[PDB]
């Protein structure tokens, strides 16, 4: 099991170098390849990876032929450089999980037994993150229906070192961002808060009416559950919370009356010790 | 002649708020830049370093300091130390790289 | 569809095509004919750099179309 | 505005600088030369600069 | 035209300022039909001087569908060449003393091309040789690329001694004294080019032949700079046709040669079909050579369009590549010639405060003079500020567009500013500063301006010294022959005479400010020299001697520097 | 013919790999080749690098044995890059950047055997907070400097930055071999998976932490700007006839109103504004 | 409603629009008139950057209004 | 007997050989056409290091054969 994926950015850039390059050898929707890595202690670092040739068909998902041959030797020849990286996972792209990808998944799980998938979304998006990860476990499924293979979901952050972050800081020295930011950086994240909550919530439309129109089949045993429960989690305004009303006011009597004032009583002794000097200046001359 | 009046009197007025305009968004550029050189100038004693010891100041920002490991050297220094506290000897900071004291 | 391909020698050469064939497929042609390995062929269409792996329809490319031939002369 | 920020730019580009050794003079010699002695241990032949 | 007589003033003005030729060639007609010739000479004199190519085209063709010999010469301008070139030839005296000075101090550097530079600047339009034919074991000290400026330089000294031209050229064999070059081939077609400047006449047919075969490295270039000269503003279809494939032939050399020809042609045309072209052949390419050409050849489509160019701009302006940021920001600043335009002024200097690249923050605050030098006691007050910032680039920008804004006076203020910077510790800006004071102060003697002797001293300082950086004394000795042009007989100027802005001499400053990339390039500058003369005359074939007086002088001003 | 100042691009992910493993054997020195195309007359673009076995030391490194190069390229030739070798690069542990009298020795075979292919050198222990320390040579044959011919050929951007440093100076520099100017040619969409992606957030924009770290703040910082006040009014109750220049003459340290009283109300405001008005937000956007 | 775009050739196209339309439904019209792939374009009005996820009356582009897009020339 | 001789830089290099010939002639061959010490070669046929004690009749060679060069890079 693992608790979480720590991501390096040179797999990002890499996995960037390939979808850029294939267009050399056949055309083709998404790109595949090997991810290298090690174990601290239930968390996983990626910190490499290379391409590996890949085809597919468009419509039948019985179609598809990777590489055993390939994927071993360049294997072999990466070991042979350095030994202490070994196969983890592996890495596809395309915006969202093809039905085929658990085939595939059974197949390189016997190079390593937890195999994680990561899928790297090339191309730009405004709302968030940019991967996700995935891990492929059976289930009870029901109180009676047949068990099955598929994955879940497990959360993913993008981490660093010494001597990769000092390329990036030179790299991204042209355009530059302040640290902290003086209300002209804390109140922007408000809204761009308040963008992905929106994203969100129009999203959850998009399956609950179709299945309202009956589309598709009731995912019974666990959404509408979930959704109960939020809207059971909302709050009041319910005369004992406003009550605590009392603490906008003791904000206030540290902002507004004890900061203000000691910001124009300064601006005064400026101005009168620019008065002072400049007709002192000028009488002189006279 | 009151015409031309007139008509100079409003291009030089408009031209002079173009300049106001302008004068304002290089302020706006400048605070930044600033902001950021400090921000440069933080991270250069937030480092593995080396103790020396002070032996004698020459001039403003300069001195010469002994470092631990023989080979006495002189340098300048840091534009934020206080000044009256190296006298005669001291547990001083050496750059690891550059010996500059900190 | 005839293409009519120029080499930096000032000779035009014309290749009849069908608009489903891919570059590779034309650099084939091209080394039947002119005899040039067809790792030794770059073509330039109006500034662009065309790729061995696509088709034809991705670059737009209608009849009679001039395409630039360039040689590689790093082994010199 | 201007002014300090590029005093403040410009020390540190002065900061970013090699270090020099210190070095006790036993005699002069002639043409623009002299004999030091460098404090960890040596006995050069130096020459002086322009001022 | 109701009032009791016909004049110059409606007639000058009115009919070229409303683009009516035919106005023009009917009032001409009528003023040809009841016989007063003078008036029909003088308006033909008063015409050609400042009304623009093509123009001519019309006025004529509808004329001519006796005085037709004595006005169509005068119409296209021969004579106007001839006297010209016979006033300059007469009046010359440049002193050689400090050509000789220079060339004894210097090494052996980039500063020996920098001498033949400023040489034919002095002697310009002289026809003389001298400092070219009294050593040669000197000149031919050079080889590779300076081999190409140098023999083009000729074509600098002899501007417009038209008559000849081709006899004379070949009258230096440069073909057949030796194959073992194609350096003087390429620095042949470049001189034909600048001689025959505007004035394309029988030139165009026998270069557009030359053109035709090539040993495609360097005589194309070469080829394509001298065509794109002689005939530009014409929009010649036959001849874009040949710059455009010389073009798709992608090869750097030969890159922005043809970037800029392909330009000139179809300057100010508008044409809705090349400018999508050659955007279109800007993007999706990989040389920055070429990239370095079409950031002009786009510009000068677009001239004094005005408002009718904006949706280009604000288009070309948000594009990634910053090459083509910053020819939009040349595009900004042709349209608007001469015209204090507000909010053109309001986008250079956003551009200038807040872009990432340092290229197009010079590009941008360097193209306000030629948006203000309507108004030139107006630039120094936004310029001067500028002129501290921290970043060099903006400081080299800021003297430029001094340098551009004034240039034919010598305005106190921009002395009084451009004093200090003359000893700024970065080598480059030091190499600004000097050439923007030489422009800035062409012909002025002591009682005119006070500073001058301090010039006149400081470039001979550097020159001479040997502890400082090449680029500077390349400024400085470029400098000297900028100051002493064409045996002190010129004068730069934009205007013209009655309003009217020139624009040949537009067009060869701003293409000069590009030696910083190309160095061959400086040669445009010499588009910018106009004579400052009076002839007097009383019939066109008939110059009768005459004394004119001039009043209110101690006779201490007018021509300097004898000592 | 004969060059000019012309140029070297390097994507970023080589940059990136050169940086790493050069910092991954730091007590050694550390050499691999590098990709490309010699796209015109006078630029050079490396597009990707990969190390091979190597018998390093903590002063020397040499290459174990050859198949190994000579197969890695067949291997990626099937993978779409298809390009040959441009040239070769190491590094320098904890000296300046220079050329050592053996590489020379190497370097002359690729000269002998391709025209342009220009040696790198890299520093992994100065390239330590903001910068790095990375640079390209070439090699100047002996007898043309006899010969009153120099180097290269000018044109105006020659100059800038490019000041050679009196460390490299001591050794060949000019002498023996000559820099070329770099520079990282950053296309568009690798831009974005860096720039909007290193930091970021969603949900963090909206969060409290409103108990007692708040408001313990507060009674920290008004506590000590309480003195800072009464010190700044001692400091000017002075108001001696004398002239802000002597002001001047004895101003030293500690300098009250700039120094320290306002950062404290600058903090203070921030703090509060942004936690009133991000309450004020989730009163309303849920029910 | 009436309005009116401009381009960087200068060619002046004319959509007729209702002001529920989003930005998304803006692009499908115009590449229904000239096959431009929605990704190639972006339009401005007034100094600010047009993004997808609102409808023309979240902005107020009133009747008639001039709108300037901006488009690489070609697709490739 | 000619041969093939390709390197990693794409450099191509025919060569005229007979099968008495040792492996240190052919050295000496690369290093008078090309000008490299014959020290710094090193010699790759079909995955193994060719060695000075054998004859190309050795190794089985055939003409039109494929050969590979590396140099002996070095740094210190």
């Amino acid at each position: 099991a693992v608790q979480k994926v720590v991501v390096h950015p040179l797999v990002l850039l890499s996995v960037v170098d390939h979808f850029n390059r294939i267009g050399k050898v056949g055309n083709q929707k998404r790109v595949v390849g090997v991810l290298l890595g090690s174990w601290q202690k239930k968390v996983l670092d990626v910190s490499n990876s290379f391409a590996v040739p890949f085809d597919e068909d468009d419509k039948d998902d019985s179609v598809w032929f990777l590489d055993h041959d390939y994927l071993e030797n360049m294997y072999g020849m990466f070991k042979k450089v350095n030994a202490r990286e070994r196969i983890v996972g592996w890495y596809h792209t395309g915006p969202k999980l093809h039905k085929n990808d658990i085939a595939i998944n059974e197949l390189m799980k016997r190079y390593c037994p937890n195999s994680v998938l990561v899928i790297i979304d090339v191309k730009p998006k405004d709302l968030g993150l940019p991967t996700e990860a995935y891990i492929s476990v059976e289930e009870v499924h029901d109180d009676g229906t047949p068990t099955s293979k598929t994955f879940e979901h497990v959360t993913s952050e993008i981490g660093a070192e010494e001597a990769e972050e000092v390329g990036v800081e030179h790299l991204l020295r042209d355009i530059k961002d302040t640290t902290v930011g003086t209300l002209s950086q804390r109140i922007t994240n408000q809204v761009h808060g308040l963008k992905g909550l929106n994203s969100k919530l129009l999203d959850i439309r998009s399956y609950l009416e179709k299945v309202a129109t009956g589309k598709l089949p009731i995912n019974h045993q666990i959404i509408y559950q979930l959704q109960d429960v939020f809207n059971l989690l909302p709050d009041v305004s319910l005369q004992e919370f406003v009550k605590a009303f009392y603490l906008k006011t003791n904000d206030q009597m540290v902002v507004v009356y004890l900061a203000s004032l000691i910001r124009s009583v300064v601006a005064l002794h400026n101005l009168i010790n620019n008065k002072i000097a400049n007709r002192d200046a000028e009488k002189k001359e006279g | 002649d009151l015409y031309s009046r007139y008509k100079k009197l409003q291009q030089e007025l408009e031209f002079l708020e173009v300049q106001e305009e302008y004068i304002k968004d290089e302020q706006k550029n400048l605070k930044k830049e600033f902001l950021h050189a400090q921000e440069e100038v933080k991270r250069i004693q937030s480092i593995p370093l080396v103790i020396g010891q002070f032996l004698e100041a020459v001039d403003q920002n300069t001195a010469i300091v002994g470092s631990t490991t023989g080979s006495n050297y002189y340098v300048r220094i840091l534009s934020t130390i206080d000044r009256e506290l190296l006298k005669p000897n001291a547990s001083v900071a050496l750059h690891k790289h550059s010996n500059a004291l900190v | 569809m005839q293409i009519f391909v120029k080499t930096l020698t000032g000779k035009t050469i014309t290749l009849e095509v069908e608009p489903s064939d891919t570059i590779e497929n034309v650099k084939a042609k091209i080394q039947d004919k002119e005899g040039i390995p067809p790792d030794q062929q770059r073509l330039i269409f109006a500034g662009k750099q065309l790729e061995d792996g696509r088709t034809l329809s991705d670059y737009n490319i209608q009849r009679e179309s001039t395409l630039h031939l360039v040689l590689r002369l790093r082994g010199g | 505005l201007n002014a300090k920020v590029r005093l403040l730019r410009e020390e540190l580009q002065l900061l970013q600088e090699q270090g020099s050794y210190v070095g006790e003079v036993v005699r002069a010699m002639d043409k623009k030369k002299v004999l030091v002695k460098v404090h960890p241990e040596g006995k050069f032949v130096v020459d002086v600069d322009k001022n | 035209m109701n009032l009791e007589k016909p004049d110059f003033i409606n007639v000058c003005q009115c009919l070229i300022f409303l683009d009516d030729p035919q106005a023009v060639s009917d009032i001409l007609e009528k003023l040809v039909k009841e016989d007063n010739l003078l008036m029909a000479y003088q308006i033909c004199f008063d015409l050609y001087e400042s009304a623009s190519q093509q123009f001519l085209s019309s006025v004529i063709q509808n004329l001519r569908t006796d005085q037709t010999l004595k006005m169509i010469k005068i119409l296209s301008g021969e004579m106007a060449i001839e006297l010209h070139l016979q006033f300059l030839i007469r009046n010359n005296n440049t002193d050689l003393m400090i050509l000789k000075n220079t060339k004894d101090a210097v090494r052996n550097s980039v500063c020996h091309t920098a001498t033949v530079i400023a040489n034919s600047f002095m002697h310009c339009g002289t026809t003389s040789d001298q400092f070219l034919r009294d050593n040669l074991e000197w000149l031919a000290r050079a080889t590779n690329w300076a081999k190409f400026t140098a023999t083009a330089s000729l074509g600098v000294i002899h501007k417009g001694h038209e008559k000849e031209a081709l006899q004379l050229m070949a009258t230096y064999l440069p073909k057949d004294t030796s194959p073992g070059s194609a350096y003087q081939e390429g620095g042949g077609l470049y001189a034909l080019g600048l001689i025959h400047a505007n004035h394309g006449g029988d030139i165009i047919d026998y270069l557009l032949n030359q053109l035709k075969n090539a040993s495609n490295d360097i005589v194309r270039h070469g080829g394509s700079l001298g065509l794109g000269l002689a005939a530009m503003g014409t929009a010649r279809q036959d001849v874009y046709d040949l710059l455009k494939t010389n073009l798709y032939q992608d090869d750097a050399v030969t890159g922005e040669a043809a970037g800029l020809a392909l330009g000139l042609v179809m300057l100010g045309s508008k044409n809705a079909q090349a400018i999508e072209d050659m955007v279109g052949y800007a993007q999706e390419t990989q040389h920055e050579k070429i990239l370095r050409g079409l950031a002009v050849g786009i510009a000068l489509v677009m001239y004094g369009r005005m408002e009718e160019a904006d949706a280009l701009i604000e288009s070309l302006c948000r594009d990634k590549d910053p090459i083509l940021r910053r020819s939009g920001m040349y595009t900004v600043a042709m349209a608007y010639c001469g015209s204090g335009n507000n909010k053109a002024i309001r986008r250079l200097l956003h551009v200038a405060v807040s872009d990432v690249n340092d290229d197009v923050r010079r590009a941008a605050v360097e193209s306000l003079g030629f948006i203000l030098f309507r108004t030139p006691e107006q630039c120094p007050s936004v310029v001067s500020l500028l002129s501290e910032s921290y970043n060099p680039h903006v400081r080299y920008g800021a003297a430029m567009a001094l340098g551009i804004c004034c240039a034919g006076t010598g305005n106190k203020e921009a002395i009084n500013l451009l004093e200090p910077m003359t000893n700024d510790p970065v080598n480059y800006v030091r190499q600004g500063a000097l050439i923007a004071s030489a422009l800035i102060m062409i012909q002025q003697t002591e009682i005119t301006c006070p500073k001058v002797n301090q010039f006149r001293q400081l470039y001979s300082k550097v020159i001479n010294d040997k502890h400082d950086d090449v680029m500077a004394k390349f400024g400085a000795i470029l400098a000297q022959g900028i100051l002493d042009a064409g045996g002190h007989n010129v004068t730069i100027s934009l205007q013209s005479r009655t309003g009217h802005t020139h624009m040949p001499s537009v067009v060869g400053v701003l293409v000069f400010t590009q030696f910083w990339f190309w160095f061959p390039l400086s040669h445009f500058l010499s588009l910018a020299y106009t004579p400052t003369c009076v002839i007097g005359l009383n019939k066109d074939l008939k110059m009768p001697k005459v004394q004119y007086k001039s009043n209110c002088k101690p006779s201490t001003f007018a021509y300097p520097a004898p000592l | 013919a004969v060059d000019t100042a012309e140029q070297v691009y390097i994507s970023s992910l080589a940059l990136l790999k050169m940086l790493k493993h050069g910092r991954a054997g730091v007590p050694m020195e550390v050499m691999g080749l590098m990709l490309g195309e010699f796209v015109d007359d006078y630029t050079v673009r490396v597009i990707d690098v990969f190390a091979m076995p190597q018998s390093g030391t903590g002063v020397s490194v040499e290459a174990v044995d050859p198949v190994f190069q000579a197969k890695m390229l067949d291997m990626l030739k099937q993978t779409g890059r298809p390009e040959m070798v441009v040239g070769w690069y190491h590094s320098h542990p904890g000296f300046g950047c220079w050329l050592s009298g053996v590489d020379i020795n190497t370097q002359q075979s690729f000269e002998a055997l391709s025209e342009r292919a220009v040696a790198v050198v890299v520093d992994p222990i100065q390239s330590v907070k903001g910068k790095v320390v990375i640079d390209a040579f070439r090699l100047i044959n002996a007898n043309m400097m006899v010969l009153g011919h120099e180097p290269r050929q000018t044109t105006s951007n020659l100059g800038h930055l490019n000041k050679p440093s009196i460390q490299a100076l001591i050794h060949g520099l000019n002498r023996h071999y000559y820099s070329i100017t770099i520079n990282y040619r950053k296309n568009e969409l690798e831009q974005k998976m860096l720039l909007n992606l290193h930091k970021k957030s969603w949900m963090e924009g909206l969060t409290l932490q409103d108990y007692s770290e708040h408001c313990k703040h507060n009674e920290s910082v008004v506590k000590e700007m309480l003195e800072l006040a009464k010190n700044y009014n001692k400091a000017v109750e002075e108001e001696d006839k004398m002239t802000p220049e002597q002001l001047a003459i004895k101003n030293v340290g500690k300098q009250d109103p700039k120094r320290h009283l306002e950062e404290h109300v600058d903090v203070l405001m921030t703090s509060n504004i942004v936690q009133c008005l991000a309450a004020m937000l989730d009163t309303v956007v849920f029910k």
